[PDB]
RNA sequence: GAUAGAAAUUUUUAUCCUGACGCUAUAGAGAUAGUACCGUAAGGGAAAGAUGAAAGAAUAAAAGUAAAAAAAAGCAAAGAUUACCCCUUCUACCUUUUGCAUAAUGGUUUAACCAGAAAAAAUCUAACAAAGAGAACUUUAGCUAGAUACCCCGAAACCA
């Protein structure tokens, strides 16, 4: 299932299996998919950060569509 | 002075110029004479007089006064009544 | 070279997306709509009716313009006390 | 004739009426030029003012450097102020260090932008016009009708008259350019085409050569002359006004 | 760079997409409009217009509400919509 | 701007004197104001710096000068100060001459 | 026309290439560089100066600051509630008909004193309109209608001698704004409200026929009107008898901002049309 | 101090590409084209920068009261960061004072 | 006091038309990387690339040295000379100070980095002018525009 981790990111969670139900389980209740009040700066961050990048990407790329273009007269 | 305004990036005036003085449209700022409240029974009744008056400033308080204040009160202003409006303008004066 | 199209003013009404969320609010207004109005107003597609003041907007009107500015009468008949008593 | 009254005192100017069609017709025909747009006192002070103003105003400059808050890190006293024995420092990004902050630098995007006030610009049309005219570069033409949409044609024409280098051709709308003009010069890079609501003082004198449609010039001479006439706006001249569009 | 849109509307766009994207529309409206809680704590002027005592002239008067902040236990019994200031 | 309505008598109530039909043949013209007044002002500088700028002049400022400044000499005994400028079509002259030079330029029909 | 013309031919093209402005348009900036500003660059030596941190502007080196010592005064004391009317003389107004910037024909207010740019009013610094002065007073000729907002005795005698009529009528910053750059109003579409009704203090001098107050009784207006001829010595023109009389007797309602229109009423300057409540209510706000 | 050994090939820019012989061309669209649109909608640019003009502080302090909302965490503290230094030193420093 | 500082009420035309009087390997992002490395940890945090189509073809210009160790004398040079010295004549340089050859400070030397920003009032140049400004303002020659202006490094602390 899609699950939320306290790290705020969203990912895939492959099941496992056990003799008995989850809530009579210790160490899956102490598992905790939820994210808290805090994280949520970070997230933005991330997005920020992760935003720059693609930014930056384009911007080299429009760039080397100049550059081939004044070294190689076509047409 | 604060010279660039925080939020509209403006320079800001000084109240307290305000409150005690009075600029005519001549540049001439004009003021009370200090004390003229206090200890008058003390005080011959020559002083009183001179203490009663409103008085002009010189030059360098003027400028001073003038940097502490915007524009505003340096505008051309025409009101009912103005006992001072009579005084505003400077005649004859040959420099 | 031929030059660019000349840069024009475009003179038709122009309504942003109400429900677009990037839309400025200042754009959404009531005053907008009449000054849109103003500005063609014909072409403009606005209700006519809408540039005058509603019930609830005419009763308060109504009720500050009678609350803080009495009658000609009224501030003359003010006047006449002061100036007895002053007398 | 001028459509507009000249001032007593004051004669007015007359071009050639050239046209585009022959190699051959030179002058074929006779026009009069107001002197109080064509004819006015040469002044190459504004000239210089307002060809300036074109190329700023427009002008944004996106360069930002980093001061020592920007920098990456270095958030701290890299070593003890005492008993080191050498030069005390805060951050290793103090600007006298090697990656360090830039003290001052460019900042940001940072505009130039001014408004000349408006009967100068006008003034300033004004005299590039009076002199192209005076130095006799300017070419009046009627029609702008071309034979043809070969390029070459007109390269040969400039050719024939001694036209010089470069040339600005203007017209009146952007609309209503015949069709071989817009093909023949649109392969050209000299030669240039464009609307009058587009004239403008550095074209004029990036160009050896201006040339003036009839109804070009007729429309140009009214615009600029409003303005020693006019009031002092009291809204946006873009509103309302009694005489006024 | 920016983002495209302000992040004060960030919470709401999170409600136009997905899942809340089903809801029923009366819940989102009930939740959308935020009325103007009661004043408890602050005691309120009447008049959106009150005279200047100094001034002696009609001064444009408004009303702020008073921070009041909520301990979990306070959502845990009825406390007729007060708390802590 | 209004022309301004041709009356039957002139000077009118606040002074003011249309410019003649023909123009006089003085090798110099001064182009009255877009108020059609005449371009005589007076102007300081370091608040005692007194002078007095006509404006407006198509022609040989030169000979203008000549006549400005021999116009005012029986006044004050003495050429007074001038600063020609060519390109700017401008005169300038030290003192205030305001009055004396709207008249002055009223005599000549400018 | 301009030999300077003539020397043009002579001369090489003008173009980007060459370009001077004028000298003394650009006065050279320095830069504290090399043996002259280099080197402390006109900061002095040492102390506060060096270092950029000298003291605010009030200041006197903690001996009370002049500024400081003076006492509080009423001075500039309720300044933003002193009314304030902007002057007009009466030589600046036979001006102003003299050039036929405003023409005596039809009637003149203050709005077409503003299009003639003869004066200049900023509503929001608290001017509460136009006031009459006598400069020009044996200057004056003219025969005209005034409405102004303050006048003074010998301004109205200036007009009556000639066969003018004066009235003074106020108007309230609102109305005033709308006043003065009506178009900008009406671009604003929104109704054309009520008139204000002066304040209480003002009540008595717009009251008297003294002023010829707009809102005084017209049955001293004959009266006080006749004294001032009889004060100032001359002999009254009979005014009923004018061929101009209609423009002259022209009115407005203490209600009404503009001449020929009503309040409530709505411009659409698009279609050129006027658009009128049929509404009982909405007539029983704005005409009362 | 050591200096480029080798002559850097010549670049040649033609003067006369499109965008150079364009130049300034609708500059007085406004006179010419009877006013409705202002020079100022001939720049192309920053969101709060178009028809302005402005020291640092002023700049600064317009592109937060502008765009601020829609900036980067990191850069907007870098902005406020700025703001308050200027406000210090143009207020607080100087010879002039 | 320092300073702080509103609102009523007004203004705002479409998209289209992307770039660069931005940097070029100490610059430009920390970044060839959050890598080595440094911290128990939170945390800090680098430096470096260069031949040519083809390697499926093998300039000699910084300090520093070497070619060439030194010859009675002395801020090292200068005036000079047939002649390198020999002769004669001159208290390093900055900062700092009343005053420094000072036995006061700073510095091995080379290279690259490395520090003056603001427009109230004022003047200067100009437009138009009883008016001027492309709205809002200011005016008893004035308004409007332009041009002229106010650095760099450093504590001990302080709060989270
Ligand atoms: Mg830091
Ligand atoms: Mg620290
Ligand atoms: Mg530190
Ligand atoms: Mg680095
Ligand atoms: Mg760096
Ligand atoms: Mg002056
Ligand atoms: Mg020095
Ligand atoms: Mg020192
Ligand atoms: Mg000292
Ligand atoms: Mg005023
Ligand atoms: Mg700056
Ligand atoms: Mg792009
Ligand atoms: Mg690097
Ligand atoms: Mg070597
Ligand atoms: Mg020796
Ligand atoms: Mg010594
Ligand atoms: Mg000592
Ligand atoms: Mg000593
Ligand atoms: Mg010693
Ligand atoms: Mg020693
Ligand atoms: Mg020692
Ligand atoms: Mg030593
Ligand atoms: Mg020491
Ligand atoms: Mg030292
Ligand atoms: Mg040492
Ligand atoms: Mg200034
Ligand atoms: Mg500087």
């Amino acid at each position: 299932a899609w699950r939320r981790d306290i790290f705020g990111r969203i990912i895939w969670h492959k099941f496992k299996q056990w003799p008995i139900p989850w809530y009579l389980n210790k160490k899956y209740n102490r598992k905790r998919f939820f994210a808290m009040p805090y994280v949520e700066r970070f997230v933005r961050m991330r997005i920020e950060k992760q935003a720059r990048i693609k930014a930056r990407k384009r911007s080299l790329e429009r760039k080397k569509e100049k550059f081939l273009q004044e070294k190689f007269p076509h047409l | 002075v604060t010279y660039f305004s925080s939020r509209k990036g403006k320079r800001k005036t000084v109240k307290a110029v305000i409150y005690r003085f009075l600029r005519l449209h001549s540049g001439l700022w004009l003021r009370r004479k200090a004390g003229y409240k206090k200890k008058l029974w003390k005080k011959t009744a020559a002083r009183k007089r001179r203490l009663r008056e409103f008085v002009f400033c010189n030059k360098t308080q003027s400028k001073l006064l003038d940097k502490m204040t915007t524009s505003f009160w340096k505008r051309r202003n025409w009101y009912a009544d103005d006992p001072y409006q009579k005084y505003q303008d400077r005649t004859n004066l040959k420099v | 070279y031929r030059a660019r199209p000349p840069p024009r003013r475009s003179q038709e009404p122009r309504w942003p997306d109400p429900d677009d969320p990037l839309t400025p609010r200042w754009q959404l207004s009531p005053r907008y709509a009449a000054k849109q109005f103003a500005r063609h107003g014909a072409a403009s597609g606005v209700a006519a009716g809408s540039l005058w003041p509603s019930q609830e907007q005419l009763r308060e009107l109504e009720a500050e313009e009678r609350e803080w500015y009495p009658s000609l009468a009224a501030m003359q008949e003010s006047l006449r006390v002061q100036q007895l008593a002053e007398e | 004739k001028c459509e507009l009254p000249v001032p007593a005192h004051r004669r007015p100017v007359q071009a050639w009426i050239e046209s585009l069609r022959g190699y051959e017709q030179e002058r074929v025909g006779l026009t009069e030029l107001h002197p109080d747009v064509f004819s006015t006192a040469p002044r190459l002070d504004i000239l210089h003012q307002v060809a300036i103003w074109q190329k700023n105003f427009k002008r944004i400059s996106y360069a930002k450097t980093k001061t020592r808050a920007e920098v990456r890190g270095g958030g701290r006293k890299p070593w003890v102020q005492k008993g080191s024995g050498r030069a005390r420092h805060g951050s290793i990004r103090s600007p006298i260090w090697r990656g360090g902050g830039v003290a001052h630098g460019p900042r940001g995007p940072t505009s130039y932008y001014y408004m000349l006030p408006m009967k100068v610009r006008v003034q300033g049309l004004k005299v590039a016009l009076t002199v192209k005219l005076a130095q006799d570069d300017l070419h009046i033409v009627d029609s702008l009708e071309l034979p043809t949409a070969d390029p070459q044609y007109l390269i040969e024409l400039a050719r024939y008259r001694r036209w010089g280098d470069s040339v600005l051709l203007v017209d009146l709308e952007h609309e209503d350019m015949p069709q071989n003009v817009v093909a023949a010069t649109s392969g050209l890079k000299t030669f240039n085409l464009v609307p009058a609501v587009g004239l403008n003082v550095h074209s004029m004198l990036k160009h050896q050569t201006l040339v003036l449609t009839l109804p070009t010039v007729a429309f140009l001479e009214e615009k600029l002359l409003w303005h020693n006439s006019r009031y002092t706006p009291l809204y946006p001249f873009r509103l309302p006004y009694c005489d006024f569009p | 760079p920016l983002h495209k849109v302000p992040v004060g509307l960030w919470k709401q766009l999170r409600l136009w997409e997905g899942i809340y994207s089903r809801l029923p529309r009366h819940y989102l409206r009930s939740l959308e409009e935020a009325r103007t809680p009661t004043p408890v704590h602050y005691r309120p002027h009447g008049a959106k217009f009150k005279i200047n005592p100094k001034n002696w002239q009609r001064e444009r008067v408004e009303d702020v509400p008073i921070p009041v902040h909520y301990p979990p236990e306070s959502q845990l019994g009825l406390w007729g919509g007060e708390g802590w200031v | 701007i209004p022309r301004p309505p041709k009356h039957e008598h002139y000077p009118t109530p606040s002074g003011w004197q249309p410019p003649r039909d023909p123009a006089p043949s003085l090798p110099y013209f001064v182009r009255r104001s877009r108020m059609h007044n005449i371009p005589v002002y007076r102007d300081i500088t370091h608040g005692n710096r007194q002078m007095t700028v006509i404006r407006k002049v198509e022609g040989d400022i030169w000979a203008l000068q000549k006549d400005v400044e021999d116009f005012l000499s029986p006044l004050l005994g003495k050429t007074p100060v001038t600063q020609v400028n060519e390109v700017t079509g401008t005169l300038r002259v030290k003192g205030y001459f305001d009055q004396q030079l709207k008249a002055w330029l009223l005599e000549k029909g400018f | 026309g301009p030999r300077a013309l003539d020397l043009l031919r002579a001369l090489p093209r003008v173009s980007l290439a060459n370009l001077k402005p004028n000298p003394g348009s650009r006065k050279p900036e320095r830069r504290p560089r090399g043996r002259r500003r280099g080197r402390k660059c006109g900061r002095g030596h040492k102390g506060e100066r060096q270092r950029g941190t000298r003291p605010r502007l009030g200041f006197e080196g903690g001996q009370t600051p002049f500024y400081l010592r003076i006492p509080k005064y009423g001075f500039n004391e309720g300044h933003s509630f002193r009314h304030q009317y902007q002057p007009l003389s009466l030589n600046r107004l036979q001006y102003l008909i003299d050039l036929g910037r405003v023409d005596p024909t039809q009637p003149i207010d203050l709005t077409q004193l503003v299009n003639g740019r003869g004066v200049t009013i900023q509503p929001s610094k608290r001017d509460y309109g136009v006031q009459l002065v006598e400069e020009g007073a044996d200057t004056f000729k003219a025969k005209v209608n005034i409405e102004v907002q303050m006048a003074s005795e010998l301004a109205i005698a200036a007009i009556e001698k000639n066969g003018g009529v004066v009235t003074t009528a106020f108007y309230d910053p609102r109305s005033l704004e709308i006043l003065c750059k009506p178009v900008p109003f009406f671009l604003r579409g929104q109704p054309i409200p009520k008139r204000m009704l002066p304040p209480e203090a003002l009540v008595p001098y717009y009251t008297d026929a003294k002023n010829r107050g707009y809102l005084a009784d017209p049955a001293r207006f004959p009266e006080a009107r006749l004294e001032l001829a009889r004060k100032y010595g001359y002999v009254l023109p009979d005014i009923t008898k004018d061929e101009l009389f209609k423009m002259l007797s022209t009115r407005k309602d203490p209600r009404q901002i503009f001449f020929g229109l009503a309040p409530g009423w709505v411009v659409n300057m698009a279609d050129k049309k006027i658009l009128k409540p049929t509404d009982e209510n909405l007539l029983k706000y704005y005409s009362s | 101090f050591h200096v480029r050994v080798t002559l850097p090939p010549r670049k040649v820019v033609d003067r006369w590409n499109e965008k150079r012989a364009m130049f300034g061309v609708y500059d007085n669209i406004g006179i010419l084209g009877n006013f409705e649109k202002h020079p100022k909608e001939l720049i192309k640019g920053p969101i709060w920068l178009r028809g302005w003009k402005g020291n640092e502080l002023q700049r600064c302090i317009r592109k937060k009261r502008m765009v601020g909302n829609r900036m980067f965490i990191d850069d907007l503290h870098n902005l406020n960061k700025r703001i308050s230094y200027l406000y210090k030193h143009f207020n607080r420093h100087g010879k002039y004072r």
